[PDB]
């Protein structure tokens, strides 16, 4: 409590700061004159509509991504409630799903700790089923392990994070250097997750679209991509932000500094929908030159779509809009995460569990 | 400006959980945004 | 002991027929392919037609499809050739040919010059 | 005509083989062993895997030393392992590629190998300078080479897809003995302990017994239904067993002249690629195309055990002198030694 | 003392591992072509064009290396021999368009062979100059060889070379179909045909086959991940 | 050819001339030898372990 009057303290220091310089009424008609109603604090307006600004995150249950109304009438005065006839801001959707959204939110909470569970273990199982069998060893499987380890890092530090950090406010209350070198390693390993996944991309497409005669690839440049790259952004955004937004143990997503390492996950994620289509464009042709059924191409070129979604990540390209509408964009987060918390698992089904080469050797080990 | 990219999602997910809960603990009665308040 | 041994054939007018019969021993007849052959006075070998281990399967070449007819009895280890309509270009040596292995969906080497699990043919000689 | 007297006569005497066969079969071989005490399950491992080539292996042959070997892999390449340790010791580059058999001499000096090139080549491993060098090529068979055994340092025994083997006098280049009389490809030979005779197994289904320096057939058997892949002398050189096409291991008697014994079941419907006998013979070892092994009791038929490690199909297997252990090759391009 | 033998064998196999670790680039990166005839087909002509049993001839089509086998002094009986072929790129299947049929009876043994179930066949129906004096002059027919060619039409797929007869467009398209009926009877998705309308001279014989081998090997690049 | 038939007839007589010996004969020369030679087979008899070369 004591930390939202100090912040609404120093909003009231802010715009009370403001003001200088004051400009002149333009156009015609009258304005309304700038007030400042007690959490917010408006600005120059005329006679007649309705201005919107975020929710302030004074109080725990105020949704900052909701938006304020304040409406000035035409006749040049602010909005007098009825009740009582004083100046009123509409400050009630700030808080008004706050109780139904966090229901959800811990629905969401537990259906990603279970999905980062259950990817460890199947990942687990199919890296050492990997490691296990020297036969199914070769380029594609050497790559296969990496993106499987990655995978398993990130969901150990998502689970270690949701479970220890988040619900523990003293720890962050305290602000330790330990929780900034774990962030620090968080993003680092996210960020290696997502160039893996380009890194399985740039491999697939350079295997079937270009170069497909006699290629043997130099894995050098993808351990380089995969693991060495993704340090110079996390890097750069950690010294920005012991520099520029250095907060309580950066926690907050609330600067524009995270884009220095979401931006280019989103480019090689672009890059890799882009191997996909392309991918399925030779698949179809390959399909089409041998003549094949119209229906058993289209199953086909699905099929093969489905599974390279969760490969090359395609979930964090094609699901940029949350529907306004609560229930659209409730079945939107549902969606969302089942997709990205359990991705792993899927990975290691499709590639390990569901593959050709590994069932026969597991079942031929199988007889001793 | 916040970050609004998918990779972001489970970031936003626990930084509402931490705010919003009190410490995943007790609910507590909501504020009053009322017609005596501002 | 492989042994293949045809019965039948000799000296037809144009237009009669021939049944021609080939005696296996040695083997279980009845998980092999089976193939006839001929060889006509200064030519090669010539494939003729062959039948599946149950008799299912049957092929002919384009210059008999509708004349000869090809039929085994397992139970007797005995392969038929049923000629009919025979011209005099159908004149040559015919051959009792197995398939080199069993359970085998290929058929290699039949018509070699040489090729050991094939009888000696029985002539055949179509003229007035 | 002239022909059919040939043709009937030879009937006449074929015939007159058979019945001399048949009156010396008294008594089959499973009864006189019936009262013996069964072998019992013989569980093998695999206590070494052998990497290194990068195609399908064709043949082995074990060192007289039981511990060094060679083996050929269509990647054309020659490699000599030391079975204990598992450190390769040569690796000698082939003009051709298509390699199908290989020879370790016995006195360890020379190893020898052939294929769709049919010629044999002959290696030299002691040259003065260290390195493994071609030193003689045998040119003469019109047909790829498919086996090959050292008598001596000098001589060598060779079979052919030509449907014949030869002799050869190594450091001349020439053949002094040809062995004809089969009518489809040579696939094995066998020599007998005491190097005077050799059995050869062909794609016409039979085996021949030859006279080494008389150079004549002596004996022919028959039994099988398809091609003989494999051939192997039975420990003591008065007998040998034959894998074919056909799914089944045979046992031929020399003094009896006849078949002596079928290996062979019901859910076994692949060919046999290899045979060897155990040190005393008691066990018949048959590598098969469903990438298995069997261990077959020689003396009662019944079959003892297995061995499953290969994941493509048995090219060639083998039983080292001491009997201490048996070497198997697959198209999967490893090596695995099992005891 | 035997500690000095065994570093020396560790030092010997260390040496032996480099050198084959090379000479696995060079393996990896050659294609290698089984080269097959049914008789007077013309593929000596075709080599031409780019005791011993087996002859060579390497070619390079856009830095790319390819080695191509043609057999010599080799016994006509296959059964055997031919079990060393199984794990090239492609097989060149070289026929001149009753050796018809006798080329058809040795296409359809390679095709359901066992061994070569996974092996993918180029087919040149070569001398298709030959083909079309023969047609055009009339004095031999197909139909005595091959009594279905009466009912058989031209495909609607078909795309006859500008200034191509009718005549010839059927008779080359019809024996095409011959070694399709038995290539799309079998082979699930483990191996291909590809023929070709050729003739023993024309210089594009070269880059049908690198186009073919490309084809070969995306499809086997695809089968490993499950796509198609 | 006529050359051929008289090469197997010249071989065939020369396999009917050899003189044979009884199947049970053969059969009990071969069970001696084996369990002659039973104890020196290390694939028929297992070595205890550190023994063979190959533990
Ligand atoms: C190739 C095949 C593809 C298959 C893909 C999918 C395969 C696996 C599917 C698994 C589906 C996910 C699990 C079920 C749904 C997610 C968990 C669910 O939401 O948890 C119910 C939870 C709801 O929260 P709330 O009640 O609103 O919060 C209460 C809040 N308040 C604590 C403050 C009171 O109920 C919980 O409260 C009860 C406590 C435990 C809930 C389940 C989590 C248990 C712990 C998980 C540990 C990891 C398990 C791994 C299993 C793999």
């Amino acid at each position: 409590y004591v930390v939202g009057r100090k912040k609404m303290m120093d909003a009231q220091y802010k715009c009370y700061d403001r003001m200088q310089q004051l400009p002149a009424y333009q156009g015609e008609g009258p304005y309304c004159n700038r007030t400042w109603d007690g959490w917010l604090c408006w600005d120059d307006t005329p006679a007649g509509v309705l201005s919107y600004q975020f929710c302030p995150d004074y109080f725990p249950d105020f949704d900052p991504s909701e938006k304020v109304t304040k409406y000035c009438d035409e006749k040049g005065v602010w909005f007098k409630h009825p009740e009582n006839n004083r100046t009123w801001s509409n400050y009630t959707m700030c808080n008004a799903f706050t109780p139904e959204k966090l229901k959800n939110a811990y629905v969401l909470y537990y259906l990603a700790i279970v999905g980062h569970s259950l990817s460890i273990f199947t990942l687990v199982i199919s890296l050492g089923i990997f490691v296990f069998f020297r036969s199914l060893g070769c380029q594609r499987v050497t790559l296969h392990k990496n993106m499987f380890l990655t995978y398993i890092l990130n969901s150990m530090i998502i689970i270690i994070h949701l479970v220890e950090v988040v619900p523990n406010g003293e720890l962050v209350r305290r602000d330790p250097v330990s929780c900034k070198i774990l962030h620090f390693f968080h993003q680092y390993m996210m960020a290696c997750n997502y160039f893996w996944m380009l890194c399985e991309g740039i491999y697939l497409h350079t295997l079937i679209v270009v170069a497909v005669f006699t290629e043997k690839q130099r894995l050098r440049w993808y351990y380089l991509l995969g693991w060495g790259f993704p340090l110079v952004p996390t890097t750069i955004h950690a010294i920005t932000r012991a520099v520029y937004f250095n907060d309580n143990c950066w926690l907050s997503v609330e600067t524009h500094l995270l884009y220095i390492i979401h931006g280019p996950v989103m480019a090689a994620l672009v890059v890799n929908f882009f191997f996909l289509l392309n991918i399925v464009r030779v698949l179809v042709t390959k399909m089409r030159e041998t003549h094949e059924a119209e229906s058993h191409m289209y199953l086909k070129a699905v099929k093969a779509t489905m599974i390279l979604v969760p490969l090359l990540g395609i979930q964090f390209v094609v699901f940029p809009w949350r529907p306004s509408n609560k229930m659209l964009g409730k079945i939107y987060d549902y969606v969302m995460h089942s997709l990205i918390h359990f991705q792993g698992f899927f990975v290691a089904t499709i590639y390990c569990f569901c593959n050709n080469e590994v069932q026969t050797t597991v079942k031929r080990q199988w007889a001793q | 400006x916040k970050c609004n990219t998918a990779t972001c999602a489970t970031q936003r997910l626990a930084e509402f959980l931490r705010h919003s809960s009190n410490n995943f603990g007790p609910i507590l009665p909501p504020t009053n945004v009322g017609s005596n308040t501002p | 002991q492989v042994q293949l041994q045809e019965s039948g054939g000799g000296l037809v007018q144009p237009g009669g027929s021939l049944r021609l019969s080939c005696a296996a021993s040695g083997f279980t007849f009845s998980n092999y392919k089976m193939n006839w052959v001929r060889q006509a006075p200064g030519k090669g070998l010539e494939w003729v037609s062959d039948i599946s281990q149950s008799g299912a399967s049957i092929s002919y070449t384009g210059s008999v499809k509708g004349r000869f007819t090809i039929s085994r009895d397992n139970a007797k280890n005995t392969l038929y050739l049923q000629m009919n309509s025979l011209k005099p270009e159908d004149t040559a040596v015919y051959y009792c040919a197995r398939c080199p292995a069993p359970f085998t969906r290929d058929c290699f080497d039949v018509t070699s010059t040489t090729y050991a699990y094939r009888g000696q043919g029985t002539q055949v000689t179509v003229s007035s | 005509s002239e022909l059919d007297q040939l043709r009937q006569e030879a009937e006449q005497l074929k015939n007159q083989i058979r019945d001399a066969r048949k009156a010396c079969a008294d008594a089959t071989l499973s009864q006189i062993t019936n009262n013996i005490d069964p072998v019992g399950r013989i569980q093998m491992r695999t206590r070494r895997t052998l990497r290194g080539h990068l195609a399908k292996i064709y043949a082995m042959h074990w060192g007289t030393d039981s511990r060094l070997l060679v083996s050929a892999s269509q990647d054309g390449k020659l490699i000599i392992w030391d079975s204990y340790t598992t450190n390769k010791v040569h690796a000698i580059p082939l003009r051709s590629s298509w390699v199908m058999t290989c020879a370790y001499a016995p006195s360890g000096n020379y190893v020898a190998c052939g294929g769709l090139d049919n010629i044999c080549s002959i290696y030299n491993l002691k040259t003065r300078e260290g390195n493994v060098r071609v030193s003689r090529e045998l040119a003469g068979h019109t047909g790829y080479l498919s086996c090959c055994r050292f008598l001596d340092d000098n001589q060598i025994v060779t079979s052919s897809g030509d449907t014949t083997c030869a002799l050869w006098d190594i450091e001349t280049g020439q053949q002094t003995t040809t062995f004809t009389g089969h009518t489809g490809d040579v696939m094995s030979l066998s020599l007998a302990p005491d190097t005077r005779l050799f059995v050869s197994g062909a794609c016409d289904a039979s085996a021949k017994l030859w006279d080494v320096r008389e150079g004549m057939c002596r004996q022919t058997f028959t039994g099988h239904e398809s091609d003989i892949n494999a051939i192997c002398f039975f420990p003591n050189g008065n007998a040998f067993a034959t894998g074919s096409d056909d799914a089944t291991c045979r046992l031929f008697d020399l003094r009896a002249d006849q078949e002596l014994m079928t290996y062979s079941h019901d859910n076994i419907i692949c060919g046999i690629t290899s045979v060897s006998f155990s040190k005393s013979g008691r066990l018949l070892l048959a590598g098969y195309d469903d990438f298995n092994c069997n261990v077959w009791d020689a003396l009662k038929a019944d079959r003892a055990g297995v061995l499953a490690g290969h994941d493509n199909r048995v090219s060639c297997l083998g039983v080292t002198d001491d009997g201490m252990a048996v070497a198997t090759g697959s198209w999967d391009s490893f090596l695995k030694i099992w005891n | 003392d035997q500690r000095n033998e065994e570093k020396a064998q560790r030092e010997a196999n260390k040496k032996i591992e480099k050198q084959l670790q090379k000479d696995k680039q060079v393996y990896r990166a050659t294609h290698r072509l089984l080269l097959l005839g049914a008789g007077e087909s013309g593929k000596n002509t075709i080599v031409k064009q780019m005791t011993s049993g087996i002859f060579e001839t390497k070619f390079q089509v856009d830095k790319v290396n390819f080695h191509m086998f043609d057999v010599g002094a080799q016994r006509d009986e296959r059964r055997k021999w031919i079990q060393c072929f199984n794990d090239v790129t492609a097989i060149i299947f070289v026929v001149a368009s009753n050796r018809l049929q006798a080329a058809l009876k040795l296409f359809d043994s390679i095709w359901n062979n066992k061994w070569l179930r996974d092996t993918s066949v180029i087919l040149f129906l070569n001398k298709q100059d030959l083909l079309a004096e023969k047609v055009l002059a009339g004095k031999s027919k197909i139909e005595d060889y091959f009594p279905e060619f009466a009912r058989y039409t031209t495909p609607e797929d078909a795309t006859p070379e500008p200034g191509e007869d009718p005549r010839v467009t059927r008779a080359k398209y019809f024996i095409r179909d011959e070694f399709l009926r038995i290539s799309t009877a079998s082979g699930d998705g483990r191996h291909y045909c590809y023929p070709h309308f050729t003739c023993s001279v024309d210089t594009e014989n070269i880059r049908r086959v690198f186009n073919d081998c490309r084809d070969i090997i995306q499809r086997m690049h695809l089968r490993q991940y499950e796509l198609l | 050819s006529i050359a051929q038939a008289r090469k197997l007839v010249e071989q065939l007589k020369m396999e009917a001339n050899i003189d044979r010996i009884k199947v049970s004969k053969a059969a009990a020369d071969l069970m001696a030898y084996c369990e002659a030679h039973a104890k020196e087979d290390p694939l028929l008899t297992p070595v205890p372990a550190s023994e063979n070369p190959f533990r």
